[PDB]
């Protein structure tokens, strides 16, 4: 948790423009590895996008704050339903043209149960 | 239940404490569930609000994108991520009493070392589309205190979960096992005594009838 | 000597259980437990112990069968199962790893499977030395074939999947039958290990 | 009249003791918690007690204070170090406040430089009525002050990491050597408690 302090994020272009323009994205130079990545519903793939999740989720220790969007979160609301970990907290954000439906996040919804 | 064999006195000392000891134990538990339930029924609320504060917000972000897109015509992905390296906006994990809780919290940081980003050839749009850095700056970053309210709410319900099965055990199961202990104890040390005093009481009996023999013997000395 | 102490509501406190045990080289206790549920016959294995195991070990050994090994085994199972048991009645099913829930469901495995024997049926009523001893050795075949393939990377639920038949084959190896057919038992066991083979397989994939 | 009692496995139920506890004018009880586990002489916090505590304290108005007086404080300190342990066992080192963290690292204290005497060791084979009262001065110095500064505004983990001499000199307190070098102990301990600030 202490180790926790980078965020990572999966989201569209605008998001994903929105966010490291604001100063979140980060590219460790030892790793060469990236804090964002763009997205696309039609050509990231479904085993992609569970993948990162498993490696953003399980395999790094560094991460706070995975950041997605809701369009895309749709698309693994299985695995996310499936994350029930403290950390990293799970936020699911609207993107373009795809607005933030409150039953579609999977914490969201779990919480909405037993209200 | 369960039934001990051997039993001193000093044992059944030892099993009341434990058992009014952890009553009061299970007393505190629950107090400590009302008052995590009602505190993560609050963040629950809270979390709720902060979703739909969060759709309006990644809009708004998405509307400041797009403006500065329409500014700058340039293309803005390329430089941007271009122009990523370490991170000037990070986070700091910090730990908060909450109501008897202790939770992890996050902080925003800002990297002073690091520079606000200074795009070349945009010239005057380029300082608007600052501006619309400053919105995502001051936007989703209140969401990640959300966010950490979020998880903070959720490990509430865990840890609020765990009280109760404290509670759980602590109602028909430490307490019934006690009950059944300290009676077992009672009753095995109880007939020990009664024994015991079966035993004394047919001494007493012994030197009253040897004394009785006693004075039969009198009484015919002087016969 | 075989003599049988009837102690009030069964408690070892009283003066015939001590008594008893003093002089006693061997000991075999009667719970109340499975029996007020009309359950197979009740031992208690935090309870009844022999300390002429050793000698029985010794000349079972003889036979060259393993009683000594099983039973340890099986009894350290229980004790951990046990344990088991206390930490499932105090937190919950849901605290506890793989190899503990294996622990738990051979735990049941043994007690439906095994020390409960019917007297009335005509199969269980009596068991033979060699039918006993390839029971229990089949029972830690499939227990080390278990314990085996979740140190492969598979859930005790995902392997759990595909055992049914090697469970429902453990479980009809009480009925058997006379002497003639034990060949039939202990090739049973090689194809409950096949079997294990065959679910390796079919997980890769 | 100094009589000992052998009371079986340490329980109160002892009839030696039982007929014993109606006569005798003093009475200092050993905890069977302390002795098994390994710890120096058990006495039992809440048990212990003396009668002739008031004659005692009247024939130490002419010796003074220090712990005549002090004694019923460091008896307050015990008894609500036992009465909040007694909840923090039941609660954890997760929710508490600065002056029960305060008061724990206090019965610490008291426990591991005060009532703890080694009568094998040759240094700690005995010790001064005025080293033992020197030694509990100087705790509840250290006490009161870390109350005082709780009142001040500071922390508990910053004070904690400022001063790690400042223990091992309050637990050393106790003679060892007595008692020409009392005087000197109680001014090297008052100026490192302000020298704290």
């Amino acid at each position: 948790a202490e180790k926790r302090t980078l965020i990572a994020v999966i989201a569209d272009e605008d998001t994903t423009t929105g966010l490291l323009l604001a100063g979140i994205g980060q590219i460790t130079p030892e790793t060469q590895e990236k804090n964002f990545f763009v997205y696309q519903e039609g050509k990231t793939t479904k085993e992609e996008i569970t993948d990162k999740f498993n490696h953003f989720t399980e395999e790094r220790d560094d991460i706070a704050i995975l950041l997605i969007n809701q369009h895309i979160a749709e698309n693994i609301r299985a695995r996310v339903d499936s994350f029930t970990n403290a950390f990293p907290a799970i936020l699911e954000i609207p993107s373009k043209d795809h607005p933030y439906d409150p039953e579609k996040d999977s914490v969201l919804k779990r919480v909405r149960k037993l209200f | 239940n369960r039934e001990q064999v051997f039993p001193t006195r000093m044992t059944l000392g030892l099993m009341k404490t434990k058992l009014k000891g952890a009553n009061q134990g299970y007393s505190l538990l629950k107090r400590k569930s009302e008052a995590l339930t009602k505190r993560f029924r609050d963040i629950t609320k809270r979390i709720d609000d902060a979703k739909q504060k969060m759709g309006r917000v990644m809009q708004t972000a998405a509307f400041s994108l797009a403006e500065v897109s329409y500014a700058t015509g340039e293309n803005i992905g390329y430089q941007v991520q271009e122009s990523v390296s370490t991170a000037r906006f990070k986070v700091r994990a910090r730990q908060e009493n909450v109501s008897g809780v202790y939770l992890s919290q996050f902080e925003s940081y800002i990297d002073p070392e690091i520079n606000d980003f200074r795009l070349t050839g945009l010239g005057r749009g380029g300082q608007q589309v600052q501006r619309a850095k400053e919105i995502y700056s001051r936007a989703v970053e209140t969401l990640v205190e959300l966010a950490s309210l979020q998880t903070a709410f959720i490990i509430l319900d865990e840890v609020i979960k765990v009280t109760n099965r404290r509670v759980n055990a602590i109602e028909h199961v430490i307490i019934p096992r006690t009950e059944n202990t300290i009676a077992y104890i009672n009753s095995e040390l109880d007939e020990l005594d009664r024994e015991e005093f079966y035993r004394l009481k047919k001494v007493q009996e012994k030197k009253q009838n040897e004394t009785a023999k006693l004075d039969a013997e009198m009484k015919l000395k002087r016969d | 000597i075989v003599a049988a102490v009837s102690p009030a509501g069964g408690d070892f406190s009283d003066p015939v259980t001590t008594a008893t045990l003093g002089i006693t080289q061997v000991f075999w206790g009667l719970d109340k437990k499975l029996a007020q549920r009309k359950h197979f016959p009740s031992i208690n294995t935090s309870v009844s112990y022999s300390k002429y195991t050793n000698v029985l070990n010794k000349f079972y050994d003889s036979n060259y069968p393993e009683f000594p090994v099983l039973r340890d085994r099986m009894k350290e199972i229980l004790s951990n199962a046990e344990e088991l048991e206390q930490v499932v009645q105090l937190v919950g099913k849901s605290a506890l790893s793989d190899s503990d829930k294996i622990t738990l469901d051979v735990a049941t495995l043994i007690k439906e499977d095994f020390l409960q024997q019917n007297g009335y049926s005509t199969y269980d009523a009596f068991c033979p030395i060699w039918k006993t001893f390839d029971m229990m050795r089949a029972f830690i075949s499939y227990h080390d074939e278990a314990q085996k393939a979740v140190a492969n990377g598979a859930n005790w639920s995902k392997l759990a999947d595909s055992t049914g038949d090697v469970k429902h084959a453990v479980s009809s190896s009480k009925f058997f039958e006379p002497s003639r057919g034990e060949k039939e038992v202990h090739g049973e066991f090689e194809k409950l290990l096949s079997t294990m083979q065959e679910r390796f397989a079919e997980s890769t994939d």
